[PDB]
């Protein structure tokens, strides 16, 4: 496809909408278990390994297992049509920092992602091209209140590799940053599609 | 009360004729039914439906006396209507239910069901679909092999539906 | 352990007239078609499953009388018969 936002929107969307198959009961089941894998380092690796990107996956235990018991069979098979979206989920939180892994368990827990989803989806945008450092600043209209040092809108950004500001031109977009920046817009757009 | 109760005797009959065809019926002692009714009396660009209130009270006992819990929400549009019905289909004691009516009272075209702002030239209609694929077993697992009848009291065009022929 | 599961089943609608013709109301009795459905219900939910009772409803419209409509059941996916048991 094309390697702008546009591209990686229709790439990121074809996930969420063809993971309209997974059921009300399942998605706030799968949410609570996503939930509590952001909060361990060691599940989230031991999740991933056990999805593997053909034969049936052993239970596991805590978080990670909660999270599995959502995508089998009753023999342990994986779905390959629900186990992939979440394998391209956890493809794009390995990208992620385990402190942006925490803030987002805190997002989904007061129900607080459409927050910086669309600050990252708009300043993903309007810093075309990737190639090129540019000086850009947000508007009042996402948000403003929230801003600041150590503020979770902060901290995924700062996390990333832009350097912020609180006065003048708030965000100033490195190249290096493009690889988790898309990571970090694909997490919250799966994971506001499973809400 | 109105309703003729089913014997005893005769809903044994019934079970024991074809048990592997009917709807399980949970025990009046635990069981939580839900009745939805939406019904729009007065429009803003549309004549007032004129004594639907004899229709809500005929239906609402109809429920009652079945064994529902009768919620009724009256002069909704299109996308308000969508609130209370996406808000009644997570609902926790559909889970410990065993059936569902959902009564609709409105006017209506051929598209579907008119809202309280509809006008000819800026539609407000709830289709069909809209309302089935809204309590599907995806959006509402709790009513999954349950029963969902909806009932639906709206016209569907213009045409009288009569026609003559030979005596 | 998750199972798979048809999207939509078990549904049944009962319309107050069919297509491209109008419903029918009375301001002081109500509707036509909400006031024979509750005759029959409460008449005939005791023997009758809700598939044959809406089947009875419109076989009390066979003749055009006044406003002429005839009630359509629409998008039937019933896999089994509806029998509402009025006291259990």
């Amino acid at each position: 496809f094309t390697e702008d936002f546009q591209g990686l929107r229709a790439e990121v969307e074809t996930i969420s909408k063809e993971l309209e198959l997974l059921d009300r009961e399942l998605c706030q089941l799968l949410l609570e278990g996503l939930e509590g894998v952001l909060r361990d380092q060691l599940a989230l690796r031991a999740l991933e390994e056990a999805l593997e990107q053909l034969g049936p996956v052993e239970p596991l235990d805590g978080p990670a297992g909660a999270v599995l018991e959502c995508l089998v069979l009753s023999s342990g098979m994986l779905v390959p049509e629900l186990a992939i979206p979440v394998v391209y989920l956890l493809g794009a939180l390995t990208m992620l920092s385990e402190t942006q892994h925490k803030l987002l368990a805190e997002a989904l827990e007061s129900q607080t992602l459409l927050g910086p989803l669309e600050l990252v989806g708009s300043l993903l945008e309007q810093s075309a091209p990737w190639q090129e450092r540019s000086t850009m600043s947000l508007p009042p209209g996402l948000l403003g209140n929230s801003w600041g040092e150590g503020a979770p809108a902060w901290v995924l950004l700062d996390e990333c590799g832009l350097e912020l500001g609180e006065d003048t031109p708030h965000v100033c977009w490195e190249p290096q940053a493009q690889g988790r920046m898309c990571a970090l817009y694909a997490s919250l757009a799966l994971l506001s599609g499973l809400s | 009360g109105n309703v003729k109760l089913c014997s005893l005797e005769e809903a044994q009959r019934i079970w024991k004729q074809k048990s592997a065809e009917i709807y399980p019926i949970m025990d009046k002692s635990s069981r939580t039914r839900l009745a939805l009714i939406i019904c729009n009396e007065e429009f803003d660009s549309i004549p007032r439906r004129t004594g639907a209130e004899v229709d809500i009270t005929g239906m609402t006992m109809l429920l009652q006396n079945l064994g529902y819990s009768v919620d009724v929400k009256k002069n909704l549009t299109a996308s308000d209507m969508t609130t209370e019905l996406e808000a009644f289909a997570h609902r926790p004691e559909h889970k410990t239910s065993d059936s569902t009516f959902l009564v609709f009272m409105s006017h209506g075209i051929r598209e579907g069901i008119c809202g309280k702002k509809h006008s000819e030239q800026v539609p407000d209609i709830l289709q069909l679909n809209a309302i089935f694929n809204m309590l599907n077993t995806k959006n509402c697992p709790s009513l999954k092999d349950k029963p969902k009848v909806i009932i639906i009291q709206a016209a569907r065009g213009d045409s009288p539906g009569v026609v003559w022929f030979k005596d | 352990a998750i199972k798979k599961a048809h999207i939509e089943k078990d549904f049944i609608a009962f319309c107050s007239s069919t297509p491209d013709n109008v419903s029918w109301r009375h301001p002081t009795m109500g509707s036509v078609f909400i006031g024979r459905l509750i005759e029959h219900m409460q008449e005939y939910a005791c023997s009758c499953d809700v598939e044959e009772i809406f089947r009875k409803v419109r076989f009390s419209f066979e003749q055009p009388d006044g406003r002429a409509q005839m009630p359509t059941t629409e998008r039937v996916t019933l896999t089994r018969c509806f029998y509402l048991f009025p006291g259990h």
